[PDB]
């Protein structure tokens, strides 16, 4: 029964996710001050 | 003489210079009057110092001087250099 | 070869030639005092209080970085002695 | 709030430190060292 | 288990006898019991100096070469600053 | 005469585009020509060249043709368009240098008496810097000889001038001026460092080339003598600075205080801006 | 307060002693934590009998801490004791590591297709197979492609 | 367990997961109050005193009935065991008086030497605290003591004679002065050679600290400290 | 489908990761580019400025 919880251990990669959308928001904050 | 020894004694200057342990004063300011040397002695215990002087070539084609100082020198900082960019590795980035 | 020779002419410095160490940091401490109390003396002045009032006169206060890179610059020409010696 | 151990278990009170500093060294401040200059 | 500090400090071929101090070690005059001790495997410290003539501590006094090693701070210093921009 | 120079890159390219001329059609391989010269000052400037049609042969390596129509008349339209530019020298490649340059040195001073010819590379990777400049004087030895025209160094720079990058940098786009702090000064580092020791270890290396077999530098005793100015410095088996023991504590000393004091401060800066600003906008929920 | 007892090289009180091991070891962690040494004297003895059920206590002290290639050496010189004993999280806990050193062990055997791979205990596949007898009897196709495919 | 076993501190040595997340910071507090109870019961005194202060100043709590007094007073019984501790006036709420009610008394034979005050502090007033347990400052109390007086008399005194030292708190002898001298270093002390012929020591006091090489050795560690606060600051960013 | 779900969460997570790359590079490049607007815009200065007025 080890080949059942290593999914739910695949939730602390998700913490990238979050990092990831967050810096592309930077990102985004950049995008129209370039504009300007 | 293989220098790391610049402040020194009078003895040898008193032996060599074929002059006395009193005129060594005369000697030192007249030789600094003359301009081969700019060095100001330390003179409360007759200690030379000295500065930039003439040469008379090095170990006998200058092998010794010139490689165990300055290839041992290039190694030291080419190679310090390398560790410059050993911690400096990724800084660039 | 004229990017090679704009970074090497038209930026000065042809890099034998820089490694201002010390008189630069004379100014510059004048600098990281002078600057610093008007870094001071702003931010006493943000919205301390509970306002809902949304308009701003901006002037970006911060002055961060010019320390940064001009200290990274001390540090590593402090390290001149130690690094183009030995 | 209970931690789990510990639910089991300026009028006269700066000068505490110059009283136990005093309380056997000068224990009058003068009624000697008044009389000093006369012991010797 | 009766220490050698003293014998670590002034001892080592004179100090006449350090018999007044209740020392285990350090009494009996003069057989080779503390012949033998004071002549225990060398002269405790070590290298550059007896304690017939002391070094007050070890000798140790090196240089600041540590400069260049705090210099080398500096530059995984700049490194850090570098990782923190 | 001449000491140091202003020299702008339209010459660069105007070496690169008659190479574009005779390198598809390479048979005598090389860009020879001439480099009109602004002389203003003692300090020289340059803003107009052009290359000779030019061979030069290896036998008897005397053999070499400029074209004086194209030199006299060319230059004679390039007077009338700008009288400004008049010549100061010439420039060439295949920078080992040959028994011929003495030749178009005679020839080149008599048109300017303190001339200078320009040793070109077709591809700098190089450390590096751009191309050379020399000073024809006649010292002429302790030989004894006939006048002795041996080409001297003038120390070559680069200057700049209004608006002549304006479409070559929007090309390249890869300009980054300002980030001194992590790598601008740490080439020069590697530069300095490994290049300048390794000229130095050519310097070791040819020098004891010399002691086995070569010149063996006696009558230009400038050379060890001038490594007497490097020995200003002999540090001699323990490196001797133990007299600036103290003088380097004193060094570390003043820039390690103010690395304490203001990086301190530096966080000061950093951390409250950040902290304030990230709690009021992350708790800004909606 | 065993390794007093470990003195001892015969094993005739060391059955005592290892029965006392599997008594305190909830207790006794930092007693075996610095004696994995004589453990290493009583394993490596070609003598003990009990070299297995040593390699077991030695698995309790690196269950307590979590080593990885120990539980390989346990799997290793555990034998009979490493294959039997299956229902405990004190047991698959560390062979499920070591399954998933054996799917990486798997990796290993498709980085290379061409003989010369590494080596491979018999055991920790052992327990492989055994495990999936659990699965042909389970008789779900989860229990079949997974394992089927897991090993690749 | 400090209650009833006592094999376990060095089974948390090999236990010590150090768990660096802290994240209520409260039951890290009280962590650090526990094993500081243990480094005074393994009598590490100079490690005890910088990692209970911090465990006092990472405790934001409120609610004076005595849960951080009570916690503090047994917390700053490590600064009795140091030698060194300053008046507890900078440390007492007057709910916590009717405990302390021995302690202050405790302090004062601190500061003083009176055995009459030890022994009777002790039978008396050595009631409550056994609850906590206190009688390993009890034998070395006479420590406290001697560290005190040679504390302010070291950094009184430059020189000091040898058999006048033997004379300024309650010593014996000059045997057990030149005794107390080498037990008042004990683990590398400012500078204090015996005059080792009859002049009793010849002791002075010690030099450059000015501000040369020593601050500017550990600055490096200061700035890294505030390094980490930088990280801090990234991870304040990355909070989002 | 414990493997093929739990195939395809590491397919997804290992995409994302590299996704992030992109804009990790592109915030290292914005702020150099916002650098040479600022400066190659504030080139703007005193090419021979006259005197007005302002109303």
């Amino acid at each position: 029964y080890l080949s059942k919880i290593e999914e739910l251990q695949l939730i602390v990669n998700d913490k990238s996710q979050n990092l990831r959308r967050l810096q592309a928001q930077r990102n985004e904050l950049n995008a129209k001050v370039r504009l300007l | 003489r293989p220098a790391n020894h610049r402040q020194l004694t009078f003895e040898e200057i008193a032996k060599s210079a074929k002059i006395t342990v009193n005129e060594v004063e005369l000697l030192v300011m007249k030789a600094l009057s003359v301009g081969l040397v700019k060095g100001s002695i330390d003179e409360v215990d007759k200690r030379v110092h000295m500065t930039w002087v003439q040469p008379r070539v090095l170990d006998l084609q200058q092998i010794k001087g010139m490689k165990d100082r300055l290839e041992f020198w290039c190694t030291d900082v080419k190679s310090m250099e390398m560790l410059v960019e050993h911690q400096a590795h990724d800084i660039l980035t | 070869m004229l990017l090679n020779l704009h970074k090497k002419s038209w930026m000065e410095g042809l890099t034998l030639q820089d490694y201002v160490v010390k008189e630069m940091l004379e100014l510059a401490k004048n600098y990281n005092k002078a600057v610093e109390e008007e870094d001071k003396m702003t931010p006493e002045q943000l919205a301390i209080k509970n306002v809902g009032k949304q308009d701003p006169k901006r002037h970006l206060e911060e002055h961060v970085d010019v320390l940064m890179t001009s200290n990274i610059v001390q540090c590593l020409a402090a390290m001149l002695d130690t690094v183009v010696f030995k | 709030m209970s931690e789990k151990k510990q639910p089991v278990d300026e009028d006269n009170w700066d000068d505490d430190n110059v009283e136990d500093d005093f309380s056997n060294q000068l224990r009058a401040e003068l009624e000697k060292h008044g009389y000093k200059m006369e012991t010797s | 288990t009766i220490r050698d500090e003293i014998a670590g400090c002034i001892e080592k071929a004179y100090e006449k006898i350090l018999f007044t101090e209740a020392t285990r070690i350090l009494f009996f005059n003069t057989p080779k019991k503390m012949t033998d001790y004071a002549k225990k495997r060398g002269w405790v410290l070590g290298p550059n100096n007896y304690y017939s003539f002391a070094s007050q501590q070890q000798k140790p006094e090196d240089t600041t070469i540590p400069s260049t090693e705090l210099a080398k701070q500096v530059i995984e210093y700049a490194r850090q600053l570098e990782m923190i921009v | 005469a001449v000491q140091k120079v202003v020299v702008h890159p339209l010459v660069l390219l105007s070496v690169v585009d008659h190479f574009n001329r005779i390198g598809k059609v390479g048979n005598q391989k090389r860009v020879v020509g001439v480099l009109l010269g602004s002389w203003q000052k003692k300090v020289l400037d340059v803003s107009n060249s052009f290359a000779v049609p030019f061979d030069e042969d290896d036998k008897d390596d005397s053999v070499w043709f400029l074209d004086h129509d194209y030199l006299e008349n060319m230059y004679g339209m390039f007077k009338k368009v700008n009288a400004r530019e008049r010549i100061v020298g010439w420039y060439h490649t295949g920078p080992k240098l040959h028994k011929n340059d003495i030749a178009i040195n005679e020839l080149m001073k008599r048109y300017c008496p303190n001339s200078v010819l320009v040793i070109i590379d077709v591809k700098p990777k190089d450390l590096g810097l751009p191309t050379e400049a020399y000073i024809s004087v006649e010292e002429v030895h302790d030989d004894g000889t006939p006048t002795s025209k041996t080409f001297e160094h003038v120390t070559s720079e680069i200057g700049a001038e209004e608006a002549e990058e304006v479409g070559v940098e929007h090309l390249l786009r890869d300009i980054k001026d300002t980030t001194v702090g992590t790598l601008s000064q740490r080439i020069t580092n590697q530069v300095h460092g490994l290049k300048g020791l390794n000229s130095k270890l050519l310097d070791i290396r040819s020098y004891l080339e010399k002691v086995a077999t070569g010149k063996l530098p006696i009558n230009h005793q400038i050379i060890y003598q001038l490594q007497d100015v490097f020995n200003l410095l002999p540090d001699v088996s323990l490196q001797e600075f133990v007299k600036a023991f103290y003088l380097k504590t004193n060094d570390q000393m003043v820039v390690v205080y103010l690395a304490s004091l203001i990086r301190s401060v530096v966080a000061l800066h950093n951390l409250i801006n950040n902290k304030i600003a990230n709690r009021d906008a992350e708790k800004k929920e909606g | 307060g065993i390794i007093s007892l470990l003195d001892e090289d015969e094993p005739q009180l060391k059955e005592f002693a290892l029965h006392k091991l599997n008594a305190v070891v909830n207790d006794f962690w930092a007693e075996i934590s610095e004696s994995v040494d004589k453990i290493e004297v009583l394993y490596e003895d070609e003598g003990f009998r009990s070299r297995q059920f040593a390699a077991l206590v030695a698995s309790k002290v690196f269950y307590h801490l979590g080593a990885f290639e120990e539980s390989l050496n346990y799997a290793l010189g555990a034998g009979d004791l490493f294959n039997v004993n299956d229902n405990s999280e004190y047991v698959e806990t560390i062979i499920a590591k070591c399954i998933d050193h054996y799917t990486k062990q798997c990796v290993e055997n498709a980085d290379l297709p061409e003989g010369e791979k590494k080596p491979i205990d018999q055991r920790l596949e052992g327990i492989v197979n055994k495990m999936f007898q659990r699965c042909l009897d389970d008789h779900k196709y989860k229990q079949a492609i997974g394992i089927a495919l897991e090993t690749r | 367990y400090l209650h009833y076993s006592l094999y376990d501190q060095a089974e948390k040595l090999v236990s010590k997961s150090v768990f660096p997340e802290q994240a209520n910071n409260n039951e890290w507090a009280r962590y650090l109050y526990y094993t500081g109870r243990i480094k005074a019961i393994q009598l590490e005194y100079s490690e005890a005193r910088r990692t209970m202060t911090n465990a006092l100043r990472k405790a934001p709590q409120h609610t004076a009935v005595g849960f951080k007094q009570t916690v503090h007073k047994l917390l700053i019984v490590v600064e009795l065991l140091l030698g060194e501790i300053p008046d507890r006036l900078q440390f007492r709420q007057p709910s916590l008086k009717r405990s302390l009610m021995p302690y202050f008394l405790l302090t004062q034979a601190v500061r003083t030497g009176n055995l009459a005050k030890f022994n009777q502090v002790l039978d008396q007033f050595g009631e409550k605290f056994q609850a906590d347990g206190t009688y390993t400052l009890i034998i070395r109390l006479r420590h406290n003591v001697i560290k005190t007086g040679v504390r302010m008399i070291s950094l009184s005194y430059s020189r000091i004679s040898l058999a006048d030292i033997a004379q300024k708190l309650q010593l014996d002898s000059p045997e057990d002065a030149e005794f107390i001298v080498a037990k008042a270093i004990r683990d590398g002390v400012i500078e204090a050679s015996i005059n080792h012929e009859k002049g009793y020591v010849q002791s002075k006091e010690m030099i450059d600290i000015y501000s040369t090489r020593e601050p500017q050795l550990a600055f490096h560690q200061r700035i890294s400290f505030c390094l980490d606060i930088h990280n801090m600051s990234v991870k304040a960013m990355r909070f989002p | 489908d414990l493997y093929s779900r739990y195939k395809k969460l590491q397919q997804e997570l290992e995409f994302l990761e590299v996704q992030e790359e992109y804009i990790k590079d592109e915030q290292k490049n914005l702020k150099k580019e916002f650098l040479h607007a600022q400066e190659e815009v504030k080139r703007i200065q005193s090419i021979p400025l006259v005197i007005g007025q302002f109303l």
